[PDB]
RNA sequence: AGGCCACAAUAACUAUAGGCAUA
DNA sequence: TATGCCTATAGTTATTGTGGCC
């Protein structure tokens, strides 16, 4: 009485009619043993020229499977270790006899049918089809886990001091018992496993604590991975530094401190299998360094309920962040890398909101809580600039902690205009023919300065512009500007190689006393903009 | 009982379900499981590919849980059925009253049975915490909260109960959109609560189950220009680029003598005096920013567009639109007063209000421009969320121009 | 006669909204 | 109206790799 499911196809094709390959006797012998005994065991039945559908045997459901209706995931996101509950003790149970047990919808039978090649030259042959569930099957993992869990459902309720997890065919069981009361209780699983026709193994045949899951070694108390070791000094190709950045990547989850940027910035490059990429020295220092991590061994600790989550952010350099998150001090349980500078440039404060934020939703998924963060960064910032930015945001629980790369906000703008200061006008302009452009400003005092670039653009010499404007210019200086991209960007803090003149603009604004910088619309004909434009755009 | 089939060419909702806390999850278990006893909701096995995506929302007056799931996806392909075959008829008179008062009526589709076909595209998968359970799933048996054919289904049966009530009332004009009902009357201040109760008893008859609304009171406040007494450089050229600006908006304003005041490389604090073209160039300007725009018309076969801009100190500004530039209703929401309020509150706040106005004039849902990233709202859009509609919202950039502009306004 | 799941990197298609420049 | 050049928001299909599985 395993209840079948009722499975259809999809909506516009019938079953795969595919012929069968050439035949080679050497497999045949021993396919007919194989299928003689899933007959009488009632796996499969015969059948003659009632079916029209058939399928090839190595059985591939490669075509089938395609024809087959969508199911609904069985198990999308895999579980985190750290967000497992420590356990006493735990055992695990291999299934048999897992989709054999399970018997398949009668009308659907008839879709899986396959034919055994020939004894001499396409002689009649014979042919069967799928009772039960088969290997290789689109909806047998999902119809499994489904029948699975309506078994387990009273056993669920009668010991919900027990916790029960199912993975596939695998069971993991595991409670806070003593070893006694939880070794009685696996057989009283077993018993009611039994019942439906579901092989488990014994006492003396069941698995030790250290379980292999997922590449993951775990432990009663805590978890770890397995030793990563990788190949060395000699130049290596460029998918060996994709296979490196896949393992570092893999080991990001339990060590902290990993770099991966470097290897990534080789990766920007296309093409060859074997370009063999050499290394520069700032790619093989943070290299060097992370065999350093892998060195010493490291675990992760369980999830406790009771005790509140806490993370920790740190910055480690040039769009890199670091995070490790615990319940109690120098215990992990998950740490990460978020580094990402997605190409783009942005900042500082915003970036760490970002990371704040990827780290929120991840609570979420693995201990269903939000944690307690301890930024790098004072409150006194933090208020400055969220009410001058546009964009809304909320983090409700967080306290500062100083760390060696403290997150700090450079420089900050006038909002009114400076007395005494010098009214510096400046505009720029460029033509993508030649790409040649011109850069220039003019005070009211009289003094004026143009130059001439190369390989330039319109928002490049706008750019050149202020920067020659605060080259020549005293301490208290105000400037106007025609461009909403040239105030866009200095009235944001760029924490990024935005490429040589952003960062020699901010180098000169920290050494300024104060700043103020306004914009005028261009093409108006407003005294002091007009005089700049028509310097500018004198051969352009 | 009713037939009901898909838009040809689409097929069901396919939606991927978004994480929940710990605590809303077992909220959302305690409901489910009362709801399968009564016989409302079914379990499903994995042969349904169809998903649904389900939340945890608060309440006032019930102060606990409640369950709200997001069919907007799945109104997108059944939207034939709930305007073409059974449309709601909207009046152009309900947008004018003293008094209007909301009233949830969500309780009254769950009797009514669904059709055995359209049963499984109304399934939703409960997620679990680091997956260790495979996700309860489930199916709706009757008419569901949040779908749009569940009041075009109840229409026939919805317009035969209120026939009492409006041959008693032909003055007073009743309007229903989705799970709340909107009630309007030009009646006193404690007419209005005796005569809403009286629907409210007539309703324990057929046996279903500070919020009040002035639509007369959301009259349009207009965009002063600041009145200087001494004006400098700098005053001008913040005032020129604001209103140039504002010239695609409003096509009569002019900043030609304004721009004449600048002539030749001056400092930002000299003092500029304004002559007899410049003052009655700005006064003509104060004039048209006054008076109502002529072009602003309401088009029933366009969507309808919202935009909100934040300003900072707790103010946060609105345009409601269906073409650029071209506004049928603005103003301001400022913030609900003192206590504990965020940047996600306060957004959530004005995002039900702007929804809730929209429904009175117009009757139709508006897009929300929000200025939050999308990792950010959709994670504690949830926690100040009470209303069981739910707007199609898209995540935008704000332009500086826009926000210096709408904070004159009064 | 490899596919599926999680994460990451590279590439490509980007789409929408706003803006500048030239035509 | 087109293309090149900027900002912001949001995605999609393919490859490769790490960890696993059928
Ligand atoms: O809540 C947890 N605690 C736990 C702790 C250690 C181990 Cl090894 C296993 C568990 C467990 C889980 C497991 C599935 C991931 C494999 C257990 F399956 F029930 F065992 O449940
Ligand atoms: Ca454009
Ligand atoms: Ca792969």
């Amino acid at each position: 009485p395993i209840e079948t499911v009722p499975v259809k196809l999809k909506p516009g094709m019938d079953g795969p009619k595919v012929k069968q390959w050439p035949l080679t006797e050497e497999k045949i012998k021993a396919l007919v043993e194989i299928c003689t005994e899933m007959e009488k065991e009632g796996k499969i039945s015969k059948i003659g020229p009632e079916n029209p559908y058939n399928t090839p045997v190595f059985v591939d459901f490669r075509e089938l499977n395609k024809k087959t209706q969508d199911f609904w995931e069985v198990q999308l996101g895999i579980p985190h270790p750290a967000g497992l509950k420590k356990k006493k003790s735990v055992t695990v149970l291999d299934v048999g006899d897992a989709y054999f047990s399970v018997p398949l919808d009668e009308d659907f039978r008839k879709y899986t049918a396959f034919t055994i090649p020939s004894i001499n030259n396409e002689t009649p042959g014979i042919r069967y089809q799928y009772n039960v569930l088969p290997q290789g099957w689109k909806g047998s993992p999902a119809i499994f886990q489904s029948s699975m869990t309506k078994i387990l459902e009273p056993f669920r309720k009668q010991n919900p001091d027990i916790v029960i997890y199912q993975y596939m065919d695998d069971l993991y069981v595991g409670s806070d018992l003593e070893i006694g009361q939880h070794r009685t209780k696996i057989e009283e699983l077993r018993q009611h496993l039994l019942r439906w026709g579901l092989t488990t193994p014994d006492k003396k045949h069941q698995k030790e604590p250290p379980f292999l899951w997922m590449g993951y070694e775990l432990h009663p108390d805590k978890w770890t991975v397995q030793p990563i070791v990788l190949p060395e000094k000699d130049s290596w190709t460029v998918n060996d530094i994709q296979k490196l950045v896949g393992k570092l990547n893999w080991a990001s989850q339990i060590y902290p401190g990993i770099k991966v940027r470097q290897l990534c910035k080789l990766l920007r490059g296309t093409k060859a299998l074997t370009e063999v990429i050499p290394l520069t020295e700032e790619a093989e220092l943070e290299l060097a360094e992370n065999r350093e991590i892998l060195k010493e061994p490291v675990h992760g600790v369980y999830y406790d309920p009771s005790k509140d989550l806490i993370a920790e952010i740190q910055k480690q350099g040039q769009g890199q962040w670091t995070y490790q998150i615990y319940q109690e001090p120098f215990k992990n349980l998950k740490t990460g890398k978020y580094a990402r500078m997605r190409g783009a440039h942005t900042n500082d404060v915003k970036q760490l909101t970002e990371a704040v934020q990827k780290i929120t939703t991840e609570s979420i998924v693995i201990w269903g809580k939000t944690p307690k963060f301890k930024l790098p960064i004072q409150k006194e910032t933090w208020e400055t600039w969220w009410t001058e930015y546009w964009q809304a945001t909320w983090v409700p629980e967080w306290e500062f902690v100083n760390t060696p790369p403290l997150v700090k906000l450079w420089y900050q703008l006038e909002k009114e205009p400076i007395v005494g200061a010098e009214t510096f006008y400046v505009d720029g302009a460029a033509s993508r023919e030649t790409k040649l452009g011109k850069a220039g400003y003019v005070t009211n005092k009289g003094r004026q300065k143009v130059v001439t670039l190369t390989d330039t653009t319109n928002q490049k010499t706008e750019l050149q512009a202020i920067h020659l404007a605060l080259q020549d210019s005293g301490l208290e200086v105000n400037i106007v500007t025609d461009s909403q991209y040239a105030l866009g960007i200095i009235q944001a803090q760029p924490d990024q190689s935005e490429s040589e003149l952003v960062n020699q603009i901010i180098e000169q604004l920290i050494k300024k006393e104060k700043v103020y910088l306004a914009w005028v619309p261009a093409h108006k004909g407003i005294g002091g903009n007009e005089q700049v434009d028509k310097l500018v755009s004198a051969g352009i | 009982t009713v037939p009901v089939k898909l838009k040809p060419g689409m097929d069901g909702p396919k939606v991927k379900q978004w994480p929940l806390t710990e605590e809303k999850i077992k909220a959302l278990v305690e409901i489910c499981t009362e709801m399968e006893k009564e016989g409302k909701i079914s379990k499903i096995g994995p042969e349904n590919p169809y998903n649904t995506p389900v939340f945890a929302i608060k309440k006032k007056d019930g102060t606990k849980w409640r369950k709200l799931v997001d069919f907007r996806e799945l109104n997108k392909k059944t939207q034939d059925f709930w305007e073409v075959q059974l449309g709601i008829p909207h009046p152009a008179g309900l947008k004018k009253k003293k008094s209007v008062t909301v009233l949830d009526v969500g309780d009254a589709y769950f009797s009514v049975p669904l059709d055995e076909d359209f049963r499984k595209y109304t399934a939703f998968t409960i997620p679990s915490i680091n997956n260790e359970t495979p996700g309860i799933r489930y199916q709706y048996n009757v008419l569901p909260q949040g779908w749009k054919g569940s009041p075009a289904i109840f229409q026939s049966s919805m317009t035969k109960i209120l026939e009492p009530f409006r041959k008693q009332n032909p003055d007073i004009v009743i309007y229903q959109y989705m799970d709340d009902l909107y009630v309007g009357s030009d009646l006193e201040i404690g007419q209005h609560r005796t005569k809403i109760e009286e629907l409210r008893q007539h309703l324990l008859r057929w046996g279903l189950t500070g919020y009040e609304l002035h639509p007369d009171k959301w009259t349009v406040q207009p965009i002063v220009l600041p009145e200087k007494d001494s004006w400098t450089v700098n005053d001008i050229q913040k005032l020129v680029g604001k209103l140039n600006w504002a010239s695609q908006i409003y096509p009569g304003i002019k900043v030609r003598q304004l721009c004449k005041l600048l002539r030749g490389t001056k400092a930002l604090t000299e003092v500029i005096p304004l002559t007899e073209e410049a003052e009655l160039e700005l006064a003509e300007n104060r004039e048209i920013l006054k008076e109502p725009v002529h072009g602003v018309y309401y088009d029933p076969s366009k969507d309808l567009i919202a935009e909100i801009q934040k300003q900072g100190q707790g103010q946060w500004t609105y345009q409601i639109y269906q073409e650029p530039f071209k506004n049928l209703k603005t103003g301001k929401y400022a913030r609900m007063r003192g206590a504990h309020t965020n940047d996600v509150k306060q957004l959530t706040e004005a995002v039900q209000k702007i929804t809730t106005e929209s429904i009175v004039i117009w009757g139709k849902t508006p897009k929300f421009k929000l200025p939050i990233q999308k990792e950010t709202w959709e994670t504690w859009w949830t926690e100040y969320w009470q209303a069981t509609w739910v707007p199609e919202w898209e995540f935008v950039n704000t332009p500086p121009l826009v926000k210096l502009w709408y904070q004159l306004e009064k």
